[PDB]
RNA sequence: CUCGCUUCGG
């Protein structure tokens, strides 16, 4: 009927291991490439 | 005996405190930022939250003061409770 | 001014005030007199229970104007703030609920 | 922000910080610190250390291991900042007992 | 229009350097924060 | 200058060269048989360890029937170092 | 909130309705308002399983008649659910053992099946 | 403090646990000697002296 | 139905103080575990008893009583093999849909098994003749939650003969 | 049994956070208060009284740890 | 708003 799903656990952060991210892990990681090199469209209202 | 417990006179300065500390997070919020968190992540570095700079810098509360001990609850209960026989085995 | 000195180390904080100080003896080494304007400004939530419903009750009728009153009233079910300016401040005060 | 001009809050500097270290008043120092100037909720994947969304990480293209997370704002910032610097910080997550 | 109370009376009303689209009628709190 | 783009470049560029077609013959399908055979012959092989299935739900009588039964290599233990022995 | 153990050990409808009468009892006995507001599923839950397992021949039964009915078919090597199986579906008829129950080849032996009929019975 | 144009700050805890550590901890009358040789600093002063 | 061994972290609020631990954890983890299916493990139906409850902690945040707890709860799993009784609470043409009484409305026995006279016009006819028996044959599980059920079961009917009822 | 029979003030100052913070949020009190809206001074009225139901967990630092009554120690 | 610069206060 209904699945059993945790809400939320008391989660502390143990330690934190530093790092590198290769290049196809910044590809996976990152939501969308940018290659326009301009901020704002042409129009008067300047939407990015 | 600070400065003398690891058998060598080590200063208060960044090469001694270096040399004294073990976290990562202190070393980098004192001095040479970059420096210090670049050689952490080039070695792979894992830096545990004991010390009170990372307790306050990960916002949980740090182990000296009254974060040494813990608390528990004096409640009406008993442990180990009696435990319903199983009939089918 | 970078993170760990500006932002992490040391950061500003809110619920704060700062204020020129003059000499008072007549009050307890440790007593400090606080200006009734900050203290209409900084608030303390004080949770509701069984002891202090009498008390919150009348500092809820009292409004954010005189002293002895507060600011904001945060339901236990719902967490939608409520400013006491505005509404019936006795109904307000009648629907105390615990928490 | 800074200024009373600006309608901003007084500053724990790094002494006052130390004056609190020193009395050892631990929650007193983490509610100033953390509670009352920028706390927040991030979520953080389990399985690969990095920060998700709305309960849900990007990177895995999962949801079963995030969890929510009380941390400084600065923090996060900090973290991102380092992850944008490639200097990847991976948290690794525990149940508080 | 006001979650709460439905009404159309929605006053911007900064209290103490706080910004804060409010309902004039029962006083709940639309937006805030600026 | 050069020109802005509107879109990101497609996932996979096209190219006007294709690859070689592959080398033809007797031999060449005889190595893909041997191939294909090593690899069906190999897995039902004592080598190839399985994993081992666990969590069996209840015994029954039919497991006697059901249960799987395959000859087992042994090794030879004078040159196998002493610590591998079961 | 893992499980150490999702097959621990099988118990029979018996343990089940038992546990779940003794449920329902206690939580007439100590009936809250706030608690049955959270969560009503459990009462859902239990007072309908209850129904199902008292629809079925599970009554009558006592910790004292299990044990016997184990003893009495310890002899026969039958597997555990098997027996597991008799006991919660009680049959009557022989059919029910002869083709229903499985491992019936070379098991029933034409004679034990009156036995275990009489045992079941008893 | 000089009382000669200083600005002092104040802090208000929003939580019980530090509300009792500041008063338990950091209460005037639980310091009343420097922890550097055990002098009492909070004592009479000009004025109360005299 | 089957035991299973769970370990849980139950929090008391403090306005439950004056209540015995062991009834209120009972009780909350009864509220936490009712009605609803563990991943590879199944419908979970309520406490069996509590082994094992260390102590109490409380944390320096919500300042409530935290307590590991180990206990064995009851769940509803068959063994895939196992022979029920259900009620025909629905059909399909592609299979019939009989629920367990009025315990979980998921069993949906395919009818492809059966003696050659086997369909369903869509008029609820369950099969043209020559308490309704059930074996159960494999579980399967899924998940739910996939952006920012789950116990089914397949059933089989073979030639069981069922004189009482063709 | 082997740490000082003294309680500690930090320990003073978390038990006493704990236990106000335990009666803001509608716990049972066992002193009986007199007029006091004050969660901070019932939780002080419990401690003169002894009645905190609360264990204090000295733990040492290899890991071992030991228990504490709050009324098995000595207040000042 | 961000940033810098000055002048203050202490
Ligand atoms: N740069 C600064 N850093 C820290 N504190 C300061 C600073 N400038 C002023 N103060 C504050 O003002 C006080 C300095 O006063 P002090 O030097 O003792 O008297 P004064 O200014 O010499 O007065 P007289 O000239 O003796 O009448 C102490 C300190 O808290
Ligand atoms: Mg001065
Ligand atoms: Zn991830």
């Amino acid at each position: 009927k209904e699945q059993f799903r945790e809400t939320d656990v008391a989660k502390k952060i143990s330690h934190i291991c530093f790092g590198m991210k290769s290049p196809e892990e910044m590809r996976q990681q990152a939501h969308i490439q940018v290659v326009s090199k301009n901020l704002y469209s042409q129009d008067n209202q300047h939407a990015p | 005996d600070l400065m003398t417990y690891k058998g060598e006179v080590l200063g208060i300065t960044r090469f001694g405190l270096a040399k004294m500390k073990e976290s990562v997070l202190m070393l980098a919020s004192f001095e040479k930022t970059a420096d210090h968190l670049f050689d952490a992540a080039y070695f792979g570095q894992k830096d545990s939250v004991c010390g009170v700079s990372e307790c306050i810098i990960m916002g949980i509360p740090m182990n000296i003061g009254t974060g040494l001990f813990k608390l528990l609850h004096k409640a009406d209960r008993d442990p180990n409770p009696p435990k319903r026989p199983l009939i089918f085995d | 001014q970078g993170r760990f000195r500006g932002n992490l180390s040391g950061k500003r904080v809110d619920f704060s005030g700062r204020t020129v100080i003059s000499p008072d003896p007549n009050l307890r080494i440790d007593e400090v007199a606080v200006p009734v304007h900050v203290a209409k400004i900084l608030t303390f939530p004080e949770k509701v229970n069984k002891a202090n419903i009498n008390f919150l009750r009348k500092l809820v009728q009292n409004g954010p104007e005189v002293h002895p009153g507060a600011n904001f009233i945060q339901q236990r079910h719902t967490q939608m703030k409520r400013f006491l300016k505005y509404g019936n401040r006795e109904k307000m005060a009648q629907e105390l609920k615990y928490g | 922000t800074e200024g009373r001009s600006r309608d901003g809050g007084l500053r724990l500097g790094e002494m006052e910080r130390d004056c609190l270290i020193g009395y050892g008043a631990s929650m007193l120092l983490l509610e100033r610190l953390m509670i009352s100037s920028d706390a927040f909720e991030v979520d953080v994947c389990g399985q690969c250390g990095l920060l998700g969304y709305s309960g849900w990480c990007h990177y895995c293209k999962s949801s079963c291991h995030v969890s929510s997370l009380r941390i400084p704002y600065a923090c996060k910032l900090l973290f991102q900042e380092l992850q944008s610097m490639n200097i990847i910080p991976r948290l690794k997550l525990s149940k508080y007992n | 229009r006001c979650p709460d109370c439905g009404s159309t009376e929605l006053v911007e009303d900064s209290h103490y350097s706080q910004s804060q689209l409010v309902c004039s009628d029962c006083g709940c709190v639309v937006t805030e924060g600026v | 200058l050069p020109d802005v783009v509107l879109k990101p470049p497609p996932l996979f560029p096209d190219t006007d060269y294709k690859p070689v077609p592959l080398k033809t013959g007797e031999g060449e399908e005889y190595m893909l048989a041997l191939k294909q055979e090593l690899r069906e012959t190999m897995k039902r092989m004592p080598y190839f360890i399985e994993t081992p299935e666990e969590r069996q739900d209840i015994e029954r009588y039919s497991k006697r029937y059901m249960k799987v039964y395959k000859e087992e290599w042994i090794p030879d233990w004078r040159r196998l170092p002493r610590e591998m022995m079961p | 909130m893992e499980v150490k153990d999702a097959n621990s050990a099988l118990l029979s409808n018996y343990e089940v309705f038992q546990l779940l009468t003794d449920l329902k009892e206690q939580r007439k006995e100590s009936g809250k308002n706030k608690h049955s507001s959270g969560q009503q599923n459990l009462n859902t839950i239990t007072y309908e399983t209850l129904k199902y397992i008292s629809k079925t021949p599970c009554r009558h039964q006592s910790p004292e008649i299990v044990r016997e009915f184990l003893t009495a078919l310890k002899s026969h090597k039958l597997t555990k659910a098997e027996k597991l199986q008799l006991l919660n579906h009680r049959p009557v008829t022989a059919v029910e053992i002869q083709l229903m129950v499985e491992e019936s080849e070379e098991r029933l032996t034409e004679e034990q099946i009156e036995a275990l009929l009489h045992t079941v019975t008893s | 403090a000089d009382f000669d144009g200083d600005e002092m700050n104040l802090h208000l805890p929003q939580t019980e646990e530090a509300k009792a550590e500041a008063l338990v901890l950091m209460g005037t009358k639980a310091n009343l000697v420097t922890p550097r040789n055990g002098e009492p600093l909070i004592a009479a002063i000009q004025d109360f002296l005299t | 139905f089957v035991l299973v061994e769970m370990v849980d972290t139950v929090r008391i609020p403090p306005w439950q103080f004056e209540r015995k631990l062991n009834d209120s954890i009972a009780e909350e983890l009864n509220k936490k575990l009712a009605n609803k299916v563990v991943y590879n493990v199944g419908l979970c139906i309520c406490l069996f008893d509590i082994t094992k409850l260390e102590d109490a902690y409380v944390f320096p945040g919500d300042g409530a009583s935290h307590t590991k707890v180990h206990f064995r709860c009851v769940v509803f799993h068959p063994f895939l093999d196992e022979i029920l009784i259900g009620k025909i609470k629905g059909c399909s043409p592609e299979g019939v849909h009989v629920s367990l009484g009025f315990f979980d409305d998921i069993l949906i026995p395919p009818e492809s098994l059966q003696q050659p006279a086997k369909f369903d016009e869509a008029e609820q006819v369950w099969v043209w003749e020559y308490g309704e028996e059930i074996r159960f044959r494999v579980v399967d599980e899924s998940f739910v939650d996939t952006s920012p059920y789950t116990l089914v079961g397949s059933i089989s009917e073979p030639g069981l003969g069922l004189l009482s009822w063709w | 049994r082997i740490t000082t029979p003294y309680m500690t003030k930090y320990e003073r100052a978390r038990v006493l956070g704990t236990r106000a913070l335990q009666i803001a949020m509608c716990a049972p009190v066992m002193v009986e208060l007199e007029g006091e809206t004050d969660p901070l001074l019932i939780a002080m009225k419990e401690l003169k009284a002894r009645k905190i139901p609360i264990i204090i967990r000295r733990y040492l630092p290899d890991g071992s740890y030991e228990d504490w009554g709050v009324d098995e120690l000595i207040i000042t």
